[PDB]
């Protein structure tokens, strides 16, 4: 079981960005997938996620600007990335959820993938 | 294969006042969470315990539907641990709730140009609500020490006032339909679980 | 239980109910401007009627609640407010006398009406026929003559029945427990129960003495000044040293010294700072306008203002069939209705006017959370600051070259700065010594300190006082001049706008500080720093809760008014007009007239 | 939203001592707790899910414990690969997930 980043970069404010995560190991039909950036002071913040029944969830300051999505034929999940503002500067790495009942929790995630804004 | 009569909860005519919010059990039926995903986010989607991904795979026992209509700006008040006027007055969510909100705008079912004051909530109250728990009654809050004599008057008022919803109100006044589901787990069979 | 939990109860429903009548009022009143009609005019009256009798009768039932025994200072304020809005103190005869005093200084002020002499058939009104003629002409007889005839043929209407008015108002203020009516006013600034930030009724008064102390050199040199260039304009009408005439002040009353700008041109060679062309070449319309100053108010980290201001408020003119009111306002209606009414058209005024109102929509915004009765600004003079301050970040020239308005070819010198501070100073230095003197003489007037038979006498005096005006026709006691003006007729406090002024320098300074703006004052834009908007922000939505000291120390750092900021917003056109006046007389001498 | 804090901000201890890092979340929230481990240079990983159960292939010497409010992660013994930065994350509110502020942990 693995998971690995692609994508970062350095991008110009307001503009897009497809970040890829591909996951091996383990059925990607089975698994709820998340994305998680991580910046310095800040801590690590969920940003993004997609589940089994082609559901989307984003916090209220990333709904409508991001947009995840899934494909389980090539068992890859993507981010679209648009309108880059300068607090987007981050480390974004791709998740695998599972859940022991009532009790979620985020079983491993990639590698990371460093995005700058100039 | 008798679905769930989560349409009849969500697509309802008329929803119901808050301080009479309107309560139905559902079980022995299979549950659609397979469609509650596809009309985009509504305002807010909020599950408190569980998952909106894993809901599909997990057996309830019974399944309450709370639907009332509020303002945008106190739905907030929907959570567990939370203190307001709908938490202390009218619906009370316990600490250990374990369930789903779902609130969404209804400004172009539930406003009108004359107001719509067929939505109500009680503003006063002797003592906060206990959860789960409704009060219809619509005796003369007392303030003071005075008798009321069931007249209003001074430190006597009605409890229940009106939201008078119309088109023009902001986002945080708007009429927003809030759905809680609510999900118990007992020693029964729980035959609501779905495929 | 105690009666704090009976006063919170009570203020609770009153919340209730006053914010339910209060949008249906707004919303009638709303629909009336945007579209002037019987049915609507009616609808207005019917709310509004309603409205005030809800006001009333809850004022009568709050005025069983003591206000000594509740100790939240939150709800005392409350209570306070709405115990201060019931006037039924007075038996019901005088009372409906006085409203008819109230309804006899509307009609006659809105009214008035001038016939020119040999020819009464070509009469003009104050607006926009006298308001016109006193803001473009430069005919020396025709100003006196308008000027003369419009306080003649209203104020002796209104002398008398000023002084019925005046007392009348006075009974009823000491039946409310105040001095005066003077006291009531400054009751607006009244803070109690708050250690370290008190603010007696009495304190506002030598306040704003001190503050005016400390203008008086600015308004000193932009006086002298002023006066040389209208000399030079006017040889043999003015003296040098003698007071401005009271007919030669832009407008009628004064107020306002903008239209002598063409009369005061710094650099008659080189055009001032104006988009207008810019705007017609880009072809922008009142959308793209407010969107853009929507753009600077998101710069600076205010909030997101909802859909229903694009949805509902109006920002071009219907035109056709459906008349409505022209006149720039922004409407808080309530229950998060904000809508901004103005006929927008192609000019750059246009463009400082909208981001005027975006601000005063923004300040209304941040009090939304507020009880009913707090939902506005600290004080008298907070509102239209904030809007004010908006409207100077925008004009300045860095914001036109940051949204393409302005060429980059076109660069800032000293020149673009004299001129754009002289044309703030001929609006903000003109009117506050104007301001300070109406207010006081009504302020001593409810004291009793002018006998009545010494009025204009002593309003005059202040003229040639503090303002250094001296009138072109002496006036005996017959005429009523303070009256003549919209605010003194109707009764609306004038101090308003001069703390208002004194904070919209306060503000900005503060925020040019959180901007870490480099060079003049007037030169600052607070866009693109989210430190000056947090720091606005933090007073913007206190609202009435707090006093208006806490709520100025939250961003000025100082629990009083203040004007160090006002002096430095001007300290370039301040020298320069030192550098200007070196050679020419300041002062006045109030023994000069004009008819000697 | 809940706000998650946690203690101490930072944290220094030798090998082979029992360390203890308490979170705190700004209303109760049950077992609803997870504790991850995040090392310089690497994403973090998993250690305690449910506030007091064990993940699968994590040693023995980290455990989780409390409810509500309060919990605790406490380390019997500390490996000089135990230098990093530990984060409590709250499960029971979904989907916006919230993390603790991390604290770190070195070596004497
Ligand atoms: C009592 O409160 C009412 C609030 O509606 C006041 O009425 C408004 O007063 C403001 C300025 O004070 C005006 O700009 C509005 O046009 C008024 N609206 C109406 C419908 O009257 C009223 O002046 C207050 N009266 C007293 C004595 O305080
Ligand atoms: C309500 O009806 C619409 C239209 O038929 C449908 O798209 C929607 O899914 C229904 N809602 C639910 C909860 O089934
Ligand atoms: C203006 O009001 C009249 C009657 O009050 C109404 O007939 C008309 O439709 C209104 N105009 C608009 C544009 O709403
Ligand atoms: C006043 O009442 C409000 C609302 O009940 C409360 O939040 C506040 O703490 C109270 N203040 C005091 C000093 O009791
Ligand atoms: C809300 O404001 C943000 C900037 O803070 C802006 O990007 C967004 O477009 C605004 N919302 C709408 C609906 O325009
Ligand atoms: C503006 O600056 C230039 C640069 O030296 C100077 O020559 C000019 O006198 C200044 N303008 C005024 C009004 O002093
Ligand atoms: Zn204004």
């Amino acid at each position: 079981v693995q998971l690995v980043e692609s994508g970062g970069g350095l991008v110009q404010p307001g503009g897009s960005l497809r970040l890829s995560c591909a996951a091996s190991g383990f059925t990607f039909s089975s698994y709820d997938m998340h994305w998680v950036r991580q910046t310095t002071g800040k801590g690590l913040e969920w940003v993004s996620t997609i589940g089994t029944a082609g559901d989307t969830y984003y916090p209220d300051s990333v709904k409508g600007r991001f947009t995840i999505s899934r494909e389980d034929a090539k068992n890859s999940l993507y981010l679209q990335m648009n309108s880059l503002r300068a607090g987007d500067t981050a480390v974004y790495y791709c998740a695998r959820g599972d859940s022991s009942g009532y009790y979620y929790y985020f079983d491993y995630w990639g590698q990371g993938t460093l995005l700058t804004v100039s | 294969t008798n679905l769930c009569p989560f349409d009849e909860v969500f697509n309802a005519t008329r929803f119901a006042s808050v301080y009479a919010w309107n309560r139905k059990r559902i079980s022995n039926c299979v549950a659609d969470y397979s469609v509650l995903y596809n009309l985009a986010p509504f305002f807010t989607f909020k599950c408190y315990g569980v998952s909106p991904t894993k809901l599909n795979d997990l057996c309830f026992t019974n399944v309450y539907a709370d639907s009332f209509v509020i303002r945008g700006d106190e739905v907030r008040q929907i959570a567990p641990g939370q203190t307001g006027n709908i938490a202390d007055y009218n619906y009370k969510l316990p600490d250990d709730f374990t369930g789903c909100v779902i609130a969404w705008n209804s400004n172009k079912l539930d406003s009108k140009v004359s107001g719509n004051y067929n939505y109500l909530y009680r503003l006063f109250r002797k003592s906060n609500l206990k959860p789960f728990e409704r009060d219809i009654s619509t005796e003369i809050y007392q303030a003071g020490n005075k008798p009321c004599n069931g007249v209003a008057g001074f430190n006597c008022y009605f409890p229940l006032r009106s939201y008078s919803f119309r088109p023009t109100y902001g986002v945080g006044h708007q009429p927003y339909r809030v759905v809680v589901l609510s999900f118990e787990l007992l020693h029964a069979p729980a035959t609501v679980c779905g495929p | 239980s105690t009666i704090e939990e009976q006063a919170k109860t009570f203020l609770d429903k009153f919340n209730h109910e006053a914010e339910d009548l209060f949008y249906q009022s707004s919303l009638a009143s709303w629909n009336y401007n945007t579209n002037i009609t019987e049915e609507n005019v009616q609808n207005m009256n019917n709310a509004g009627d309603k409205w005030s009798a809800f006001l009333k009768e809850q004022s009568t039932l709050a005025q069983m609640y003591p206000l000594q025994e509740i100790q939240n200072l939150t709800v005392k304020l409350q209570l306070q407010a709405l115990q201060q809005n019931g006037s039924s103190v007075l038996s019901e005869d005088k009372s409906k006398r006085l409203n008819t005093i109230l309804n006899t200084m509307s009609t006659i002020y809105s009214t008035g009406k001038v016939c020119n002499p040999d020819n009464p058939q070509e009469c003009l009104l104050l607006e926009p026929g006298l308001n016109e003629i006193m803001a473009n002409s430069l005919d020396y007889n025709e100003r006196l003559w308008a000027w003369e005839s419009w306080r003649s043929e209203v104020g002796k209407q209104l002398r008398p029945l000023y002084e019925e008015y005046v007392v009348l108002k006075n009974e009823m203020a000491r039946a409310n427990h105040y001095e005066d009516y003077g006291d009531y006013w400054r009751g607006d600034y009244e803070v109690n129960g708050v250690d370290g930030y008190d603010y007696s009724r009495g304190q506002l008064i030598e306040d704003v003495e001190h503050t005016f102390e400390e203008i008086k050199p600015l308004y000193e040199h932009l006086h002298a000044y002023v006066r040389a260039k209208l000399m030079n304009a006017y040889p043999s009408y003015i003296s040098p040293i003698g007071c401005l005439p009271a007919h030669l002040l832009g407008d009628m009353w004064g107020r306002f010294w903008t239209n002598l700008y063409s009369l005061t041109v710094p650099f008659g060679q080189k055009p001032n700072i104006d988009v207008t062309d810019a705007m017609v070449d880009q072809a922008w319309d009142a959308q793209r306008i407010f969107k853009e100053a929507e753009k600077f108010f998101v710069s600076v980290g205010l909030p997101n203002m909802t859909q229903g201001f694009w949805e509902n408020s109006m920002l071009t003119d219907p035109g056709n069939v459906q008349k409505a009111v022209c006149h720039p306002t922004a409407w808080d209606l309530g229950k998060g209705d904000f809508r901004i009414l103005m006929c927008t058209k192609v000019t750059m005024d246009d463009f400082l006017t909208a981001h005027h109102e975006m601000g005063h929509i923004q300040y209304d915004m941040a009090y939304a959370a507020q009880p009913f009765l707090l939902r506005n600004g600290a004080n008298e003079g907070f509102h239209e600051a904030v809007g004010e301050i908006m409207s100077l970040s925008a004009a300045t020239p860095k914001h036109l070259k940051s949204i393409g308005l302005l060429s980059p070819d076109f660069q800032e010198d000293n020149e673009t700065e004299i001129n754009f501070l002289l044309k703030q100073a001929l609006t903000i230095v003109g009117t506050l010594p104007f301001t300070y003197m109406l207010e006081k003489w009504r302020w001593m007037v409810f004291k009793g300190e002018i006998p009545k038979d010494q009025w204009m006498k002593k309003w005059w005096e202040m003229k040639r006082e503090i303002v250094g005006v001296v009138e072109p026709v002496p006036h005996d006691e017959t005429y009523c001049d303070p009256a003549s003006l919209f605010h003194v007729s109707n009764d609306y406090s004038f101090i308003r706008y001069y703390t208002r002024t004194l904070y919209q320098f306060q503000f900005q300074e503060a925020l040019c500080q959180a901007a870490k703006h480099e060079g003049p004052l007037h030169k600052c834009d607070i866009s693109n720093s989210t430190e000056a908007g947090q720091k606005l922000f933090n007073m913007l939505r206190l609202g009435k809760s707090e006093p208006w000291t806490l709520a100025l120390e939250n961003v000025v750092g100082a629990k009083n008014m203040n004007v160090r900021p006002l002096l430095n917003y001007f300290e370039p056109l301040f020298t320069w007009l030192k550098d200007q006046n070196k050679n020419s007389f300041v002062g006045w001498s109030t023994d000069w007239s004009p008819y000697a | 939203d809940i706000q998650m804090t946690q203690s101490p901000s930072s944290l220094s201890a030798a090998v082979g001592d029992r360390v203890t890092i308490t979170c705190r979340a700004s209303q109760s929230i049950g077992s609803y707790l997870n504790w991850y481990q995040q090392k310089p240079g690497k994403a973090p990983k998993l250690l305690i899910y449910a506030a007091s159960s064990l993940q699968s292939g994590v040693p023995s010497r980290f455990s989780g414990s409390g409810s509500g409010t309060d919990f605790t992660l406490t380390i019997s013994s500390l490996q000089p690969e135990d230098f990093a930065i530990y984060y409590c994350q709250q499960s029971y509110v979904s989907p916006t997930y919230t993390f603790g502020p991390g604290t770190k942990v070195d070596i004497k």
